[PDB]
């Protein structure tokens, strides 16, 4: 009785939504980001009693974060030289020093330089990897993406590079976020909170593990589509760390070639030639598969199971694909997961050869190419490995079979975002009390 | 690992009728589960992407009900044009497909016209003496033949044919071959052919004697 | 809009080396699966593997892992597959099949291939014996079989197409030999046999051969 509309602004109450996130991040550097002006610093409020659900595999940031890291590559490709006047026929036989199989350009080539009228007998150093060979004599040779697409050198001091970006949602949204500390990445949690933006994350960009990142709370989880028992990827998330080190020990000598702009092919191998290489600690490696297996054979519980190497593909997916410095590298990964298991601290160290290219298919998907230029010196890099991104193999009876995979550069980005979620504010609400309005 | 066994092997119906099929799985499938309609050696069409959900450009008259591991689909308006191969799918591990069922034209049933024929002299020549039989405007398909040999079984070595279901009466003709050399022909004296269907009281056997 | 055209196809001997093709169209290359099926004659649909287009990553049935190689080419946007040292009990039409992939999983097929027959069969082009077989001795039948012809097609006919009654032509069999065969019958009246003519008439155009076999003299 006496009971009567009421209505209340400022309440808490959301509804999930998507929506444009802000860029914020600390102070630019080297004059990936390109974003202006802004300080974050973010609070998180732990909320009592607050069950809400999460999916990882729906998250529409995991897009965003995708648009914009592509969107910013090309706009930092966008004033850098382009390189088409080298298409021309290359002259190649290439047996200068000591090893040339390992990069066979050693390559000739007439460029047309800064009058027009005039050419120049150029020549520079190649890995055949970047190289095609023409129809017909052996001895001529072509750019491997120029007949497919064009090709734009990057600009070398503008070294893109993953620096730690903070995504903040804008006025009237709220970035939800979860804490259990056994959470697959879906499902519901009862232990939430809020902040205005997320942690410094990386863009960081790898395949067949997934580096630099964060570690889980607990042991290593394991997180994966659960529609169907055929999957895409299986994205594992380690507890603990495994230091992973490269280097390429030769020293390169840069030179530059007038095509203002100019043109930065590698002038000349300096050092005997040493193919490069990683190490990684064969314990660790042996007890982390180990934890995985063990871990992994839970979902999977009537079934032996067996890790082998990826099949087919592209350099991206065969081998383990990274970049440390100026340079990209693809190291072969047979000798690590070469293992099986049945159903029932650093004293050696595990090497991997690798090999290392200039002409880079932008990572997503070809028709636009990215030419590296050479970094001189002696290089040496060290990193964390922190998940791997596995896909089985279906079809095979009473044996499983998990192998790297990942070329797929959104996974590496899914992994990271499987706290987050984004809700818009609703805080209009009615309610029934006692009234009088005075007429 | 998962076997759907789509069944029955042919659907008897009438134009305009409804008619219904079935497609058992093994074990659990979750809702993953798909039906197609096949069509003369053309390309497969979706009708049904889940145990129920229609697919785009359907005919509405077609729909599907989940049942846990079994699953159905249902035509409500049998027009001509349906009478055809439908075959369905599951995607929840390695991908199977089922047998296929027939929708044929409904009719009252009619036995077989059943004969052998021996041999022919001039394949007796070539070394290759194969018996031959026949039967001849049936309905429904289920008609089955097995070789006898002086009374002892013969399998794997024939192989067998069903002609179109004639449109003049919406029957079946079949034939089976007993493929055999002279030497193996010659090593019995009397070759019969076991003849059953449902059409037929019992297990017609036409024979001959050798000569 | 979509099409997935394919070629490659016909008679491939037997034990060696084929590859057929794929083309896709009106969609994005890079975010759909590919599957490459098969239907042996009398065998119900199975899976050989699929492709990645945007990766290459191929997966491969478990009995036929060694003979399979999948791969494709993204800048004209086709497909392959190599099915190296084939038997005979490849004989089988090969579809090209697209799947709804979602962001984490795999489902269904939706748009199916014009498909690629494959008859695996080392022998030369050959026309047909005919042997007649005896008339069954109300309505008696009686036939012809046509023995050991390739390739298709082949053309039967009764009493220079004279004769129409119950005559029908069954669709060939590939017998183990690699070469085709069929039997057509005719049913007539029982005391038909010994007055009425039968002639068996036998077509096969790649060889260009004919032979009009009379069934009718061994009414026996
Ligand atoms: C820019 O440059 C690229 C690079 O050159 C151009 O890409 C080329 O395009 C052509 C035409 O589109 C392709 O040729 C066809 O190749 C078919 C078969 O593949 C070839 O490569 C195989 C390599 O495979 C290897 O790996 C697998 C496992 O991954 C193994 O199973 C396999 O054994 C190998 O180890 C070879 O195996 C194979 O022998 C070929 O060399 C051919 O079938 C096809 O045939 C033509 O001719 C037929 C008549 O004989 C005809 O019927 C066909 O229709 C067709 O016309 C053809 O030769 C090249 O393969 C491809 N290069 C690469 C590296 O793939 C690209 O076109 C160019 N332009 C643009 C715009 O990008
Ligand atoms: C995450 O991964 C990265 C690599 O993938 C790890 O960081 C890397 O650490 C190495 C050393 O361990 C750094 O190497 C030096 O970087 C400095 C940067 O200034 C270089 O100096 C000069 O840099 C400019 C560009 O600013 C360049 O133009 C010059 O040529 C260069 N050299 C000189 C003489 O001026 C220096 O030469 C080395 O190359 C990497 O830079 C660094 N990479 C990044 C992206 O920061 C990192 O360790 C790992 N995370 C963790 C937790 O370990
Ligand atoms: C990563 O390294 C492994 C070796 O540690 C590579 O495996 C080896 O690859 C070579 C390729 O030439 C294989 O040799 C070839 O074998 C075939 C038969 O399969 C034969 O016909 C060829 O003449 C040649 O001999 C070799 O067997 C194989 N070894 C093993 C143990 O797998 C692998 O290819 C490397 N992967 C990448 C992406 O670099
Ligand atoms: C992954 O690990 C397995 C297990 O160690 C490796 O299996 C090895 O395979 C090679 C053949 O590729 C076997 O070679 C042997 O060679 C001798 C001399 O030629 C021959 O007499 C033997 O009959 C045999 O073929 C080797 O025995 C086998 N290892 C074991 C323990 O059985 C496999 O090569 C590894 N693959 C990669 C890519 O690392
Ligand atoms: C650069 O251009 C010069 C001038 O055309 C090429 O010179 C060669 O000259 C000889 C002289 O008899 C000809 O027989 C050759 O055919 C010429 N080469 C070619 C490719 O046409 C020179 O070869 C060119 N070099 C390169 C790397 O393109
Ligand atoms: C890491 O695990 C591998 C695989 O078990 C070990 O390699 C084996 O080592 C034993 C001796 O310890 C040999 O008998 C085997 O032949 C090796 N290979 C295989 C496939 O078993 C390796 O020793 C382990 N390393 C460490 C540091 O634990
Ligand atoms: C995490 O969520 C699961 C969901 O069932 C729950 O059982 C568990 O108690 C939660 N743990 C914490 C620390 O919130
Ligand atoms: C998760 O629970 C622990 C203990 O209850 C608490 O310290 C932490 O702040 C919680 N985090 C979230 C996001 O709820």
């Amino acid at each position: 009785e006496n009971l009567w509309v009421t209505v209340y602004y400022g309440v808490p109450v959301w509804k999930e939504a998507k929506t444009t996130l802000f860029c914020a991040s600390d102070a630019k550097a080297y004059e990936t980001h390109a974003c202006v002006p802004t300080d974050p610093n973010p609070q998180e409020m732990v909320l009592k009693n607050v069950t809400e659900n999460f999916n990882m595999w729906k998250n529409d940031m995991v897009d965003q974060m995708h648009e914009d890291v592509i969107s910013l590559w090309d706009q930092s490709l966008k004033p850098c030289v382009k390189l088409t006047p080298l298409c021309v026929t290359l002259n190649c036989t290439n047996a200068t020093a000591s090893n040339s199989s390992i990069i066979e350009g050693m390559c000739s080539f007439n460029i047309t330089t800064e009058l027009r009228d005039k050419r120049e007998k150029k020549n520079a150093l190649f890995y055949k990897l970047d190289i095609v060979q023409l129809d017909g004599n052996s001895s001529q040779y072509r750019l491997i993406n120029c007949n497919t697409s064009v090709i734009t050198q990057a600009c070398p001091k503008v070294s893109f590079d993953p620096i730690p970006i903070h995504y903040c949602a804008p006025a009237g949204y709220a970035i939800l976020k979860c804490n259990n500390k056994t959470f697959t990445g879906t499902g519901p949690c009862n232990n939430v909170s809020t902040v205005q933006c997320t942690h410094g994350i990386k863009p960081v960009v790898s395949t067949q593990l997934l580096l630099n990142g964060s570690l889980a709370e607990g042991e290593i989880i394991i997180r994966s589509e659960n529609i169907t028992k055929n999957v895409k990827t299986i994205i594992v998330h380690l507890n603990e760390s495994v230091k992973i080190e490269c280097t390429r020990p030769n020293n390169k000598t840069r030179t530059s070639i007038r095509i203002g702009q100019w043109f930065y092919a590698t002038g000349q191998v300096i050092g005997d030639i040493r193919e490069a290489y990683c190490n990684i600690n064969e314990s660790k490696w042996n007890e982390t598969l180990q934890r995985v297996s063990k871990k992994l054979k839970e979902y999977f519980p009537h079934k032996n199971i067996t890790f082998q190497p990826s099949s087919g593909g592209d350099l991206e997916i065969t081998t383990h694909s990274f970049n440390c410095g100026g340079e990209f590298f693809y190291c072969n990964t047979s000798s690590l997961f070469n293992r099986t298991y049945m159903a029932n601290n650093s004293t050696r160290t595990i090497t991997i050869h690798c090999r290392i290219k200039q002409i880079i298919n932008m990572w997503q998907e070809v028709g636009r190419a990215m030419y590296a230029p050479p970094i001189a010196g002696n290089i040496t890099c060290i990193s964390n490995i922190t998940g791997l991104l596995l896909t089985r193999d279906g079809g095979k009876n009473n044996t499983e079979t998990f192998r790297p995979g990942g070329g797929n550069m959104k996974d590496n980005w899914r992994s990271e975002l499987y706290k987050y979620k984004v809700v818009k504010i609703e805080p209009l609400g009615v309610a029934p009390t006692r009234c009088k309005r005075r007429v | 690992e998962i076997v759907l066994t789509q069944s029955p092997a042919t659907l008897s119906a009438s134009p305009g009728e409804r008619v219904t099929l079935t497609c058992r799985a093994s074990r659990s499938v979750r809702n993953n589960v798909a039906w197609y309609q096949h069509k003369g050696g053309q390309s497969p069409r979706l009708l049904i992407y889940d145990a129920s959900t229609r697919a785009a450009g359907v005919p509405a008259r077609f729909s599907g009900s989940a049942s846990g591991t079994e699953f159905t689909l249902a035509i409500s308006n049998l027009e001509s044009e349906d009478f055809t191969v439908y075959f369905c799918l599951q995607y929840n591990n390695w991908w199977t497909f089922g047998q296929g069922t027939r929708v044929d034209i409904k009719r009252t049933v009619a036995a077989p016209s059943v004969f052998i024929f021996p041999p022919s002299d001039e394949q007796l020549k070539s070394g290759t003496a194969s018996v031959v039989c026949l039967l001849n405007n049936f309905y429904p398909r289920e008609a089955k033949v097995q070789w006898k040999v002086d009374n002892a079984l013969q399998s794997g070595n024939s192989q067998e044919s069903v002609t179109e279901q004639d449109s003049k009466d919406s029957t079946y003709s079949l034939s089976s071959t007993l493929t055999l050399s002279k030497a193996d022909y010659e090593k019995h004296k009397v070759y019969a052919c076991e003849v059953t269907h449902q059409g037929l009281s019992s297990p017609v056997t036409k024979s001959f004697n050798r000569g | 809009q979509v099409r997935l055209a394919q070629y490659g196809g016909g008679v491939k001997r037997l034990g060696a080396t084929m590859t057929l093709s794929c083309v896709a169209s009106g969609y994005t290359f890079n975010d759909y699966y590919i599957h490459w099926v098969r239907q042996a004659p009398g065998q119900g649909f199975e899976l050989l593997g699929y492709i990645d287009p945007a990766n290459g990553r191929p997966d491969y049935a478990g009995a036929l892992r060694e003979r399979l190689s999948f791969y494709r080419d993204k800048s004209m946007e086709t497909l392959y597959m190599d099915l190296r040292s084939l038997r005979y009990d490849d004989t089988a039409m090969y579809y090209c099949v697209r799947n709804v992939g979602t962001a984490g999983s795999l489902l269904h097929y939706d748009h199916w291939g014009s498909g690629s027959p494959v008859i695996v069969s080392s022998a030369s082009t050959k026309g047909p014996s005919v042997f007649p077989l005896a008339p069954s001795s109300g309505t008696a039948a009686l036939g012809c079989l046509v023995k050991d012809y390739f390739p298709e097609p082949v053309t039967v006919s009764w009493n220079s197409g004279a004769l129409t009654s119950g005559v029908h032509t069954f669709p060939a069999v590939l017998q183990s030999s690699g070469l085709y065969s069929l039997s057509s019958v005719v049913t007539v009246p029982s005391s038909s046999l010994g007055t009425q003519t039968y002639i068996c008439n036998v077509n096969h155009k790649p060889s260009n051969t004919k032979v009009d076999k009379r069934v009718e003299p061994k009414s026996c």
